[PDB]
RNA sequence: AUACGUUAAGUGGAAAAGGAUGUGGAGUUGCUUAGACAACCAGGAUGUUGGCUUAGAAGCAGCCACCAUUUAAAGAGUGCG
């Protein structure tokens, strides 16, 4: 998912910066995201 | 949701904010509490979105500290209608409020649930805030 | 391993054990007659046995008391324990009591002395509300 | 606590040129490599131990160091021990042959599938199953491994297709 | 690190009246393997015995420079050492040794440890 | 042009609530060569799911007294089940 306000759901989160655009990801697949 | 019981008069100027707060800029009340740092107009309705947020995720703990109590109109003229031709009317309530002023406070709560309960009311009010806690010199 | 609750009276038909140990290959005809040998000393009783599963379909049980503070009712006097436990101090039982039930617990328990053996039933009696007196 | 400062010995038998302006020509009995390297990095060479220093504690220096020495240690271990990767092929009628150097795979898509490895690769089928492509380079080895994965992008419902040896795919309840 | 001091003194009052001792490799330590050598214990005598597995070299070798100068050998890897305080020696070099041989942990080939002065040979 | 820096996006040369191991400085503090964060090899509690329960659900329907022992260590429980 794309929102503005990329947060943390859960501890197997992590969050890592891509070409510019903050992305974090996840061991399961719906916690996934990107600002921008 | 809180208005009040009487008013001297109906509607009023709305005013020309500008520097430090008046008072009531160091919490006291409550153990912790929500420090506003800019000033800005809050609706009623933004301060019963406040604590209906802290009550469900506070559970059982100690009562919400309220400082702050509005007494200022906002005049609202019904839609369409052109300027002029008399002022409008008290559609609701909007608190002054001031920099560095203590917008809400808790006490009685332990420090991780604290952290939480001031931060859902930050964005639920439009001015940016921060984490304050009580000083004892003292 | 398959550990199961058969009766000490009874051990026979296949529902309560059957296909569930004979699916171990476990030959069940030759060891019911076991069941009812060892166990006889505490008939009428429920009790657990651990059941090993060696390679050569060999086989070799141990049988268990039956479960603790189930026997903190009888002491205490009382057929049932408090739903609000230390908030609700329904009964009492003396220390001595203690020694008597802690005894009875010694096979099954693991632990390393009597005196050890009666701070174990200790966090049981608790569980009760049961004071320790 | 840091990546380059640990040495790198040589088992051997494996030479290390030290040709400028950087390239390393590692060379050996299974193959030859030449890293590309920046002049800012400093190499040198100790009796049968390979050594990575930094100019400066500068993040961005702290960044290309770490990899100059991780580089250089897959570069010698491919000139030696060499490098694999398995594919754990799933299903039925899924099975997979070789047709000359070409790799002919038997995949569910009615379309026959091949692909051809680049040179100083091959790849066995010792099995219908299992899939090993051999090869001197990491980086190569590991591009092949994700191209043959490319013809059949795995299935959460079910084992089908490529799958790394061993991974486990997320489970998944149909209806 | 007053809590680590509590780690050395204490230990060091064992090895002071301590009679036998024997290497224990840490490798594949499973608790049920652990309970099979507390049971023992039990029989040899109560909460005597030792197992304290703090065996860095710059832990339980420092309590070593007093007294049973063999360990600084014995230090690299995994140990777990044991002391007795009463205990006539008899079963407990021959327990430990029976568990090895039925799996259950590496035994090190039995390193040894003080008796007199010397090392491998279990009696 | 000179000297000390900062910035990497073309910011400079367009705003916000909010979000982020971006980076440069300053301060406070935990642990730390009687041993730290990474690991890679070791094990995971004993009575016990323990009380009150829901057909049964034992680390887990959920409400909790959530006890004490084995001890190198582990909550009668962090979590995917």
């Amino acid at each position: 998912k794309v929102r503005p306000s990329v947060k943390p759901i859960c501890e197997k989160c992590k969050v890592i910066r891509r070409k510019g655009k903050v992305m974090v990801i996840c061991e399961n697949p719906k916690h996934k995201q990107k600002q921008g | 949701m809180l208005l009040p019981k009487r008013v001297k008069y109906r509607r009023e100027h709305r005013g020309k904010m500008r520097g430090r707060a008046k008072g009531g800029t160091e919490v006291h009340f409550g153990e912790f509490g929500i420090q506003a740092l800019e000033a800005s107009w809050i609706t009623n309705r933004q301060i019963e979105a406040a604590r209906i947020a802290m009550t469900r995720y506070m559970k059982r703990g100690g009562k919400v500290w309220i400082k702050i109590f509005p007494s200022k109109p906002y005049t609202a003229k019904p839609l369409e209608v052109r300027m002029g031709s008399g002022k409008g009317a008290p559609e609701g309530w909007v608190a002054v409020v001031k920099p560095g002023k203590v917008l809400f406070e808790i006490s009685g709560v332990s420090e991780e649930v604290a952290r939480e309960a001031l931060r859902l009311a930050s964005h639920k009010l439009p001015i940016k805030t921060k984490f304050v806690k009580r000083e004892e010199i003292g | 391993v398959v550990k199961l609750q058969i009766p000490a009276g009874k051990a026979n038909p296949a529902p309560p054990v059957g296909p569930a140990l004979g699916q171990a290959g476990v030959n069940i005809m030759g060891f019911c007659k076991e069941f009812n040998a060892r166990t006889a000393d505490q008939a009428g009783l429920i009790i657990p046995v651990e059941i090993s599963v060696y390679e050569d379909r060999s086989f070799t049980f141990i049988t268990k008391t039956p479960p603790a503070a189930v026997l903190l009712k009888k002491a205490a006097g009382i057929e049932s324990g408090s739903g609000e436990p230390n908030r609700n101090k329904v009964a009492t039982v003396k220390r001595d009591k203690v020694r008597e039930i802690a005894e009875t617990k010694m096979p099954d328990l693991n632990a390393a002395d009597v005196e050890a053996a009666m701070r174990m039933v200790e966090g049981t009696a608790r569980s009760m509300g049961i004071v320790i007196e | 606590s840091r990546v380059g400062k640990k040495l790198l010995e040589i088992p051997s038998d494996v030479t290390v040129t030290l040709n400028d302006n950087n390239t390393v020509a590692v060379k050996g009995p299974k193959g030859e490599l030449t890293r590309t390297f920046h002049p800012d990095m400093e190499i040198k060479v100790e009796d049968n131990v390979l050594t990575v220093a930094r100019p400066s504690d500068q993040k961005e220096h702290r960044a290309l160091h770490g990899t100059t020495r991780s580089l250089l240690g897959n570069m010698v271990e491919g000139v030696s021990k060499g490098f694999e990767r398995g594919l754990e092929l799933v299903g039925v009628g899924y099975r997979a042959s070789k047709s000359g150097n070409k790799l002919v795979l038997n995949v569910g898509y009615s379309h026959p599938v091949e692909i051809v490895p680049e040179e100083g690769i091959e790849i066995e089928v010792p099995s219908q199953t299992k899939v090993v492509v051999k090869g001197t380079d990491k980086e190569r080895v590991g591009a092949i491994a994700a191209n043959i994965r490319a013809v059949r992008s795995p299935e959460p419902y079910k084992g089908k297709g490529i799958r790394y040896e061993g991974e486990v795919v997320r489970r998944k309840e149909g209806k | 690190a007053i809590e680590t001091k509590k780690v050395v003194v204490e230990e060091i009052a064992s090895k002071l009246k301590e009679s036998k001792s024997t290497i224990i490799v840490d490798y594949r330590g499973l608790n049920v393997s652990e309970v099979t050598e507390l049971r023992k214990q039990l029989r040899e005598a109560n909460v005597e015995f030792k197992v304290y597995k703090n065996t860095m070299t710059r832990r339980a070798v420092e309590q070593a420079e007093l007294n049973g100068l063999n360990d600084f050998l014995t230090g690299p890897n995994a140990i777990a050492f044991s002391t007795e305080d009463v205990v006539a020696p008899a079963k407990v070099l021959n327990d430990f040794a029976k568990n090895h041989e039925a799996l259950e942990i590496k035994a090190g080939v039995i390193e040894g440890k003080v008796s007199t002065v010397e090392e491998v040979k279990a009696l």
